[PDB]
């Protein structure tokens, strides 16, 4: 007895999106309703009332897509996601037995800039510049470090790391860093 | 404010009967009931006028549509249970712009049976005073003597029903108690006053 589906849906810039209605065949359906609230614009909606197949949007300036078959529900579609597209999607479904609801929490993810080289006096420098969400950099081994975050504008993170070793039996270090986008391993050859 | 709905406080297993009057220009197409629940809510029936009324087989023989009309729409239990106490949302779809919500909330209540035993022997006397309700009752003396010996007890029943009891010995009717004792009962915001007089002569 499913009548609601809330879902949080990550999507890498640039790359595909693709959000599906409830379930229903489309011969039963009454009325079927997309509801678009993206960042810092208002609530907005793409309907098709099935049995005259009549649309209306107030949509427009959003930049998605609906796709639409004979005898299938309408589709959302997004070919390359950018920034703008995050936010809320919502397939509103009705059919004489009622009403049903897929929502989508669609958030976006940038892979960050990763930049890493040794440096002067044993240290070293490793930095994923305007991920999203922020990533995480480790090292190991364990040297002297210092790490820090810097969010941008646009909803991007900067985590930049540099770090040292003392004089003893450390030659080779690694960079971790780890990011929804796919972790990575760096190695460094010291000074 | 878009669509008009008051709460609903009724008695238990009688008719109950809840409505919405949608305030709009734009006529939507198909209205839709449902049992607002934890997890998603239930599809309990809908009225379009391609359809008509379509009640769900679990409310089959529970509710009707007591007012048919996109506008106006109002459900109906014929017979209310514990289990039909609870909050429902009427839907109101319209083409080409979103939804509108109502939520009225139905709750149910049976009237108080009050017992008052009053019991006189030498010279003093013991009241005792129970209430059966729901919501449970108050029970609280206003013929009062600011001393006296006093408890009250309440029980709660598998009905849904709560039972209070106040039991008061008075000692002597002289500083005691007044020329009235009064057992007062709220219920729901609403207090009775059960006076017990005496009248002797000369
Ligand atoms: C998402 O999921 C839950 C459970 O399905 C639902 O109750 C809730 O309304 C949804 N959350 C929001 C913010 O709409
Ligand atoms: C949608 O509506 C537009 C404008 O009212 C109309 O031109 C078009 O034929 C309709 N298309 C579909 C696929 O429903
Ligand atoms: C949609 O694309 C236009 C380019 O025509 C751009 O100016 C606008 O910012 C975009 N809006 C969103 C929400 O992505
Ligand atoms: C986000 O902001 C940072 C810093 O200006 C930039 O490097 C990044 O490319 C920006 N834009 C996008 C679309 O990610
Ligand atoms: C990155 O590392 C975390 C633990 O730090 C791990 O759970 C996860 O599998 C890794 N991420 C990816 C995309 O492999
Ligand atoms: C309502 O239903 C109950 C059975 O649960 C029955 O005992 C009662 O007499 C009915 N009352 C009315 C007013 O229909
Ligand atoms: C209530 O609805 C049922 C369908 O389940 C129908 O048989 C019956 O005629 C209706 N009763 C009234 C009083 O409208
Ligand atoms: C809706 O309800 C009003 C009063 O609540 C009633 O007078 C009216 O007939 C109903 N609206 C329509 C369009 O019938
Ligand atoms: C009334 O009073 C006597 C004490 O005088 C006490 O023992 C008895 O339990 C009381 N009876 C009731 C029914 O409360
Ligand atoms: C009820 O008993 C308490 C002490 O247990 C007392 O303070 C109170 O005065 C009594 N009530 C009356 C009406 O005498
Ligand atoms: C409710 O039913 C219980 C039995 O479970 C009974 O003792 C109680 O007094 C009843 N109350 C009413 C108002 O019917």
């Amino acid at each position: 007895p499913l009548t609601q589906v809330n879902t949080t849906v990550s999507v890498q810039i640039g790359t595909k999106a693709l959000l599906c209605c409830f379930s229903i065949p489309l011969t039963k359906a009454v009325l079927i309703t997309w509801i678009i609230k993206l960042r810092g614009l208002p609530s907005c909606t793409i309907a098709y009332k099935v049995d005259t197949k009549t649309n209306e949007t107030s949509c427009l300036g959003r930049n998605i897509t609906w796709a639409s078959t004979p005898d299938h529900s309408p589709e959302l579609q997004i070919s390359a996601v950018t920034l703008q597209h995050e936010g809320t999607y919502t397939c509103e479904t009705v059919t004489p037995e009622g009403n049903f609801e897929k929502n989508y929490d669609l958030q976006v993810l940038v892979p960050p800039e990763v930049t890493y080289f040794p440096e002067k006096n044993r240290s070293a420098v490793c930095e994923a510049m305007a991920g999203k969400p922020a990533a995480q950099i480790s090292w190991s081994p364990d040297g002297d470090c210092v790490t820090t975050s810097e969010s941008h504008s646009n909803g991007t993170v900067t985590v930049r790391s540099t770090c040292h070793w003392e004089q003893n039996n450390v030659s080779d270090v690694s960079c971790i860093v780890s990011h929804l986008t796919g972790n990575q391993s760096l190695s460094i050859e010291l000074g | 404010v878009e669509v008009v709905t008051q709460d609903e406080r009724k008695a238990l297993h009688t008719t109950a009967s809840l409505r919405c009057s949608l305030k709009t220009s734009q006529e939507p197409l198909i209205v839709t009931w449902q049992k607002k629940k934890a997890v998603s809510p239930e599809n309990m029936v809908t009225y379009s006028k391609t359809h008509g009324v379509v009640i769900q087989p679990a409310y089959k023989d529970r509710i009707n549509v007591t007012e048919l009309g996109l506008w106006n729409s109002s459900i109906t239990f014929w017979n209310t249970t514990l289990e039909d106490e609870g909050c429902y949302m009427c839907l109101f779809n319209t083409f080409g712009s979103q939804k509108v919500s109502g939520t009225a909330c139905l709750t149910l209540y049976v009237q108080p049976i009050v017992h008052l035993h009053y019991n006189y022997f030498e010279d003093h006397l013991n009241i005792t005073c129970s209430a059966t309700a729901r919501p449970a009752p108050a029970i609280s003396w206003k013929g009062t003597g600011t001393g006296i010996e006093n408890s009250t007890e309440s029980h709660f029943h598998s009905n849904g029903t709560t039972s209070v009891t106040s039991i008061l010995r008075v000692k002597d009717p002289k500083t005691q108690v007044g020329k009235e004792v009064i057992c007062q009962v709220l219920y729901l915001g609403n207090v009775i006053d059960y006076k017990q007089s005496l009248d002797k002569g000369s």
